[PDB]
């Protein structure tokens, strides 16, 4: 029952909704013991990961966080978030 | 050697010039005529297709030799099968005699529904067909394509004596996987040629699977086909 | 509308920019590798991430379009690889949620076949289709794509390319090309298994067998590899075109198209042509690059799977490890 | 307004970490954001691997 | 006797003779081997019809006029082409003439102008001329089917002409 919560601070709720969505719907290659909880709060995004083995845990963590990093480099090269 | 092949060209021209059309298409040539006084017909596989020599000869040779071996083993086992005269693979020829009483199980199922309602005697034809296909599957000579248009009948028209023919796409190493494939093509032929014979087909299926102690892994592999589409 | 076909499956990446009936940009960094070592889920992803922004920008500046002139983000729904597709995907979903675009899943193989329909332009022909992951003889029958030819193990693309792999040929541009132009200089063909079991092939028996050649191709020194090239050309092209014309005459069709992992070869063009002349059929050509997994084909198949109205659930989509063209519900055609 | 995260397994003790981001007005925070990205990667690794 | 017009390599004329009242072992077999008898001498107690002879003789004609034949003489070929026994020793010995007959069937094959006088051979071998309807009388089914060993289930759906035909077709590929 390893839990890991994290609050990414964004400039606007635009990034909140985006980085909540654009990584949620994927039923990850490994949610076997992993629960991905993506809760938007204002312009901050809280995310809580649930796991039972730390290897696939770390893989999920860093893989996600680099999908994040790629959303970031896109919001630097195509963004920052446009009003929708 | 090529002189014997020139003589073979001469004989192929002589025996097959002036004969009427019977049928010719797609891995089959079939004609009809006389033989020393008897009636006969022709079945021809061939090295007449061009993709590459040094195999095309091997191709046609093994094809016709397989068909001959299949007819022989079939009619010698006990299944009703036609009679063959001689096999000259030098041109891949087949001389098969006709058995009179030209009628298919297709034609029977077509004709006898005028008096039959909620098929009962047709379900009994299905019983017999299951019996005879289990009889073929005793040592599992795969017709390789069972069909309603591949089952002839010879008189008397009451005891249901039926002949199985055309063993060209054949093999005898029966795997319940391929066997389920056969039975699937079987059911498809039923549904296509015959609209909504579920009572007929169920009578038939039960008759065979009872008269055959082997249909269990066959039907299981058929179910495997049903979830992957083979 | 425009479609960003965001394809990368195992050893590849690419952005198909499809707009107004032309594949404007099919750029790539073919993840060319040491000799015969690939099919990566991890470093495919590392590579694709490192280069993907560059490739996006490249395709966009080639086309000259903006993030408000693109009209779709078509990611390969499958069947690809696990991590390559999700890393392909997060950008698709993000530029969707940001550029204000919809996520859309698209089958992989229907992409090959749709680009073939753009290549042929013929009346619903059967298609022999083979890539690194498919061995199918297909016809669109009974409202769906019917599998008449189906392997269990390997694929002509996968087969010929694994063969050209185990002989450590120059992986670029395509191992198929190497085995094609390495062919003509060998004779004394041999007999390798011919296994056509009624309408279905099992190419495994092909591939393994040629492997057992290499040993005695070096332990006796009485055979050259160009022999193996010409022999596998003849044999497998035979098997394929034979069952092709067979299932052709079955369905009342006299057309044939070969697309995918091995379409680069021309020996197959010849043998298809000969089997077509004999049986009165007609052939269709083939090529190298188009039948190699660009990003254009998924954008194309997205054009159809998207113009109709098929959307993916914004709350569930993505990873696949099998997604079959009779598990599809093709609707854009009756 | 900082890259904020927290891990608690069955330890029952809070493992709370966070790093500041680049203040905007001289540039976009996204640079400090990628900074915190690298930071959190280092932290999760060095904590969980041993 | 009667002459025919063979088919499937038609260039030959086949003719059948039936004689009786014979008893000797060596002299007649040597007469056959020495070519002084130009026909082909067969016992009558294993044959069912002249159509079996006709099929075997067509086999002989075809494989001869290509030279590919295992044989080199039209006369000795039909005798092997009756018995599907691939052991040509017995396919020549038993199916041919033995000392176990008081009657003989003679098969002659004529090409162009190669003519062999009938009365010449009638003098060559001792016997009386008898018409060809005496086949079923000497026919002893107890020993005929001993070489075929065919199933009654096959006989259920036909005669014993095609039952003995269907198996003479297959001795070449196997």
């Amino acid at each position: 029952p390893h839990i890991f919560t994290l609050s990414v601070p964004f400039p606007t709720p635009l990034e909140a909704e985006i980085a909540h969505g654009s990584l949620a719907p994927d039923a990850e290659p490994h949610q076997r013991v992993v629960g991905k909880d993506l809760t938007v709060s204002g312009r901050i995004l809280v995310v809580r990961w649930k796991a039972e083995d730390c290897r696939l845990l770390r893989i999920s963590v860093i893989n996600f966080l680099d999908q994040l990093s790629l959303v970031v480099r896109t919001m630097q090269r195509f963004g920052p978030p446009v009003s929708r | 050697e090529a002189e014997a092949l020139a003589a073979a060209r001469e004989r192929s021209s002589r025996f097959l010039s002036g004969l009427e059309l019977v049928k010719q298409g797609a891995e089959a040539r079939v004609f009809r005529g006389r033989f020393q006084g008897r009636a006969a017909v022709i079945k021809h596989r061939f090295p007449k297709g061009y993709r590459h020599p040094a195999l095309e000869a091997r191709l046609g040779r093994r094809r016709t030799v397989q068909e001959a071996r299949a007819l022989l083993r079939c009619r010698r086992a006990g299944i009703s099968a036609p009679v063959v005269f001689f096999v000259d693979y030098a041109s891949n020829c087949l001389y098969m005699e006709e058995i009179e009483g030209s009628v298919t199980v297709r034609d029977y199922i077509q004709s006898t529904m005028e008096t039959e309602k909620t098929p009962q005697g047709l379900s009994n034809l299905a019983k017999t067909i299951g019996q005879v296909l289990a009889r073929m599957h005793d040592e599992d000579l795969i017709h390789g394509d069972l069909t309603t248009s591949n089952m002839l009948l010879k008189p008397p028209l009451e005891q249901l004596n039926i002949v199985l023919i055309d063993f060209g796409l054949s093999f005898i190493s029966a795997l319940p996987e391929d066997k389920g494939v056969d039975l699937y093509v079987l059911e498809k032929a039923f549904l296509s040629t015959h609209p909504n014979t579920e009572t007929v087909f169920e009578a038939f299926l039960k008759s065979y699977s009872t008269s055959s102690k082997k249909a269990r892994p066959v039907l299981k592999k058929l179910d495997e086909v049903r979830l992957r589409g083979r | 509308p425009a479609v960003l076909g965001f394809e990368g499956s195992a050893n590849k990446i690419g952005v198909g920019v499809v707009r107004d009936g032309k594949v404007l940009a099919n750029p790539r960094r073919t993840y060319v590798t040491p000799p015969g070592t690939g099919f990566l889920p991890g470093d495919t992803a590392r590579h694709h991430r490192a280069v993907i922004l560059d490739l996006l920008q490249e395709a966009l500046t080639e086309s000259g379009l903006t993030s408000q002139d693109i009209d779709c983000i078509a990611y390969t729904k499958g069947p690809g690889m696990g991590a390559p597709l999700v890393s392909v995907a997060v950008v698709a979903r993000t530029v969707a949620q940001l550029w204000n675009k919809p996520l859309v899943g698209v089958n992989h193989c229907i992409g090959h076949i749709e680009m073939g329909r753009l290549i042929t332009g013929a009346t619903s022909p059967t298609v022999l289709y083979v890539s690194g992951g498919n061995t199918q003889v297909i016809a669109y029958s009974e409202h769906r794509y019917r599998i008449f030819g189906e392997t269990i193990d390997i694929a002509v693309g996968n087969c010929l390319d694994r063969f050209a792999r185990v002989l450590k040929i120059s992986n670029d541009p395509s191992p198929g090309y190497n085995i094609e132009q390495m062919a003509k200089r060998g004779k004394k063909l041999v007999e390798l298994p011919y296994t056509v079991k009624g309408m279905d092939v099992s190419f495994s028996g092909i591939l393994s067998f040629i492997e057992d050649v290499a040993h005695r191709m070096l332990a006796t020194g009485e055979c050259t590899p160009e022999d193996l090239c010409f022999s596998l050309q003849e044999t497998v092209f035979a098997m394929l075109v034979e069952i092709t014309e067979r299932a052709m005459a079955h369905c009342g069709s006299q057309e044939a198209l070969i697309v995918g992992g091995v379409g680069c070869n021309v020996r197959l063009q010849e043998m298809m042509a000969t089997m077509c002349q004999e049986r009165g059929a007609r052939l269709f050509a083939t090529d190298e690059r188009f039948c190699i997994d660009n990003g254009a084909m998924i954008a194309q198949a997205g054009w159809e799977m998207f113009r109709a109205g098929h959307r993916t659930p914004l709350s569930d989509s993505g990873v696949t490890q099998r997604y079959r063209t009779d598990e599809v519900e093709v609707t854009w055609r009756d | 307004m900082e890259l904020l995260g927290e891990y608690v397994g069955q330890e029952g003790k809070p493992q709370k970490l966070r790093v500041s981001c680049e203040a905007p007005g001289d540039g976009d925070p996204f640079q400090g954001l990628l900074s915190g990205v690298a930071q959190m990667k280092d932290m999760v690794t060095e904590l969980f691997d041993p | 006797q009667l002459t025919h017009q063979l088919d499937l390599f038609p260039e030959c004329r086949v003719t059948l003779l039936l004689f009786k009242d014979v008893k000797n072992a060596g002299d007649l077999r040597r007469k056959a081997m020495e070519g002084t008898i130009d026909g082909s001498l067969i016992n009558p107690t294993v044959i069912v019809d002249p159509f079996q002879i006709l099929v075997a003789a067509n086999k002989a004609v075809h494989l001869y006029k290509l030279g590919k034949m295992k044989t080199r003489t039209l006369s000795t070929e039909i005798i092997f082409n009756l018995s599907p026994n691939n052991n040509i020793s017995e396919a020549l010995k038993k199916f041919g003439i033995s000392a176990n007959d008081t009657s003989i069937l003679i098969v002659y094959i004529e090409e162009g102008e190669k003519q062999i006088n009938q009365e010449y051979l009638i003098s060559q071998v001792e016997g009386h001329q008898v018409s060809l309807k005496n086949l079923p009388e000497i026919m002893n089914i107890t020993e005929v089917k001993k070489i075929y060993k065919l199933s009654s289930q096959e006989e259920s759906i036909g005669t014993l002409l095609d039952a003995i035909i269907c198996r003479m077709s297959t001795k070449d590929v196997l």
